[PDB]
């Protein structure tokens, strides 16, 4: 039933420091139980961080600190290094049956170990052999981008679209920038009677757009 | 030293039986409570029950009470969390955890088991070439690529020119689609003197479905 409110996501660039908060209730945190930290290193297992609030278990840096206010938890990182970037999820438990352990909606912190790198966008049309099998996918695909983490919109003609619409989520390429790629089915029919179909890949504030027309 | 270890991906249409299981090494297995925990896609983590080996006393949340059956092996240190009747819902990654005593916390974890519930049947792709374009790669070079389209399970195998075409290869990882089959493109970048006199075929292979594709990708001209 409850769960902990956390950002989705948190950066920072090594040695610096972050925080990630942790949003609860009167019946958990606002009702003094106490909040619990865990770190999960990609493809590992969560590893208990924080304790009591604000207590470390050994094996766990000073860097890691904890902190609970009110209804609200928080975790601090210093001096972030790139072992720190991780899923973090807060823990905490409430009054009823359904809030014996109460969890937080987990937190990526990202670790800027590398300078930004744009994307490369390239955008395909529906192939000939596509629309004689009644089909038709336009392809975009992203790649060297950093950091990992990319919004895709659509248009057909000027106007937006997301029915028909699948979009990956990043992953790392061999140079350890990033690729993602978007499909959007349409019908062949609805290929050719719009004017044009665009792809607009949005990266860290900057945007490329690339635009295909059946009548290409 | 103290390690739970849980069963791998598991792939289930929906209306199976499913069981998971969780081996404990390190400690005594019987004095310890056993949670299991599931994330969904894109959620956070949810407690499901938690069963104390010893006597198996089990407590579950009200969500999950007469949805799912947890129990214990004491003789092999197990515990396994079970489904009569599986739904498309129940896909999510499913966590072990050891409870502490007297605190409501945990201090050892599970690497999580991913549980997938499909209607999707294995399926071979169809495969689509993508005609040349010069537009947004370097200088004198051009890309090229296909789209395999429409399988079940993961993975296909990709490769250029049997193998012998690996420079400037870049096979994009799948999109899973609404419909429960996966897409996905590989291209590779090409000097744009050579698309006349080099032949580019894309070797597709999907061995769930036994099948295998070799696809010419010519100029569109």
């Amino acid at each position: 039933q409850s769960v902990l409110t956390q950002p989705p996501s948190v950066s920072g660039a090594p040695g610096q420091r972050v925080t990630i908060s942790c949003a609860g209730s009167s019946s958990n945190i606002g009702a003094g139980f106490d909040v619990y930290w865990y770190q999960q290193l990609p493809g590992t297992a969560p590893k208990l961080l924080i304790y009591g609030n604000n207590n470390r278990p050994s094996g766990v840096p000073d860097r890691f600190s904890g902190s609970k206010s009110g209804t609200s938890a928080s975790l601090a990182i210093t001096g972030l290094q790139a072992e720190d970037e991780a899923d973090y999820y807060c823990q905490s438990s409430g009054s009823v049956l359904s809030d014996l352990y109460v969890f937080g909606t987990g937190t990526k912190v990202t670790v800027l170990g590398q300078p930004k790198a744009a994307p490369s966008v390239t955008l395909f049309p529906p192939s000939s052999e596509e629309l004689q099998a009644n089909k038709a996918t336009l392809v975009c695909l992203i790649s060297d981008f950093y950091p990992g983490a990319v919004t895709v919109a659509w248009k057909a003609d000027s106007s937006p679209v997301k029915a028909g619409v699948e979009t990956t989520t990043p992953s790392k390429q061999s140079n350890n920038k990033y690729a993602a790629s978007s499909y959007l089915s349409l019908t062949p029919e609805q290929w050719k009677s719009h004017r044009s179909y665009s792809c607009q890949v949005t990266h860290e504030g900057s945007t490329v757009e690339k635009t295909v027309a059946p009548t290409e | 030293e103290v390690q739970l270890v849980q069963s791998g991906a598991e792939v289930k249409k929906p209306g199976e039986s499913l069981n998971i299981s969780c081996k404990a090494s390190g400690y005594s297995f019987t004095i310890y409570w056993i949670a299991w925990v599931r994330q969904l896609p894109g959620k956070g983590l949810e407690w499901m029950g938690i069963i104390y080996p010893g006597d198996s006393d089990t407590r579950y949340s009200p969500s999950f009470q007469g949805q799912v059956t947890i129990s214990a092996d004491k003789s092999i240190s197990t515990a396994y969390l079970q489904w009569r009747s599986l739904k498309a819902s129940d896909s999510a990654v499913y966590y072990c955890a050891r409870g502490v005593a007297v605190d409501w916390y945990f201090d050892l974890w599970g690497r999580g088991t991913l549980v997938t519930v499909s209607s999707a049947s294995t399926k071979g792709p169809s495969v689509f070439p993508l005609a040349p374009s010069s537009k947004s790669t370097s200088g004198g070079t051009a890309a090229l690529g296909c789209l395999v389209k429409d399988y079940f399970p993961e993975p296909v195998t990709v490769s250029w020119n049997s193998g012998a075409l690996t420079s400037g290869v870049h096979t994009f990882p799948a999109v899973l689609q609404s419909s429960g089959l996966y897409s996905l493109s590989s291209v590779v970048t090409v000097p744009s003197s050579s698309l006349g006199t080099q032949t580019y075929i894309c070797n597709v292979n999907h061995k769930p479905s036994n099948t295998k594709v070799d696809k010419r990708v010519e100029p569109k001209s």
